[PDB]
């Protein structure tokens, strides 16, 4: 916790900027969900 | 140092007789005293605290207000612990050791 | 949770002697300290009734 200071912080939690920015990885590409055309069935 | 003069204590004045009356002795014994001195000097209390550049940056809060407060405070506590039981070697001697001495 | 910082307990200065005047010891010994946290939390209570 940066203890070389003579007046250190309580816990590391006050030494961070919890940033709520949500990032995600590149993510699989979806190819065949929609290549195909759709038959609007209206019955079973 | 600050030296003040403490007035010397009372000395009695002699009871002359009747034969003395009419002679140099009638004037009686001299009452003589010498002022005495009391001396005051000072000791030191000191403390240091050191914020690195980095702790200041590594905190969401500032952290030097605390240093300076805990600084002033450290001095106040210190006069205090000592004024109570301060042995007196390089520290102020204190009321509870002043008593033991007397 | 709600963590609040509690200030640290009191620290003492060093009475420093005549010999030390003009030496690094003149200034004393470090007054170090650490803030500490108090963490607050809530425990749930429940009741159900049916008519």
């Amino acid at each position: 916790v940066n203890q070389s200071s003579s007046v250190e912080v309580s816990s590391e939690s006050y030494e961070t900027i919890f940033s709520q920015r949500i990032i995600r990885d590149l993510q699989k590409e979806l190819v065949v969900g929609a290549l195909f055309e759709e038959l609007p069935m209206s019955s079973k | 140092i600050l030296t003040m003069l403490v007035e010397p204590d009372a000395g009695k004045a002699t009871w002359v007789a009747a034969s003395t009356y009419g002679t140099d002795t009638t004037t009686g014994e001299e009452v003589k005293g010498a002022l005495k001195e009391i001396h005051f000097s000072t000791y030191k209390l000191a403390a240091k605290s050191f914020i690195t550049d980095e702790t200041e940056e590594d905190a969401i809060f500032s952290l030097l207000p605390l240093l300076r407060k805990r600084l002033i405070e450290a001095h106040a506590v210190s006069i205090e612990e000592a004024f109570m039981t301060g042995d007196g070697s390089g520290k102020p001697k204190g009321l509870l050791t002043l008593a033991s001495e007397d």
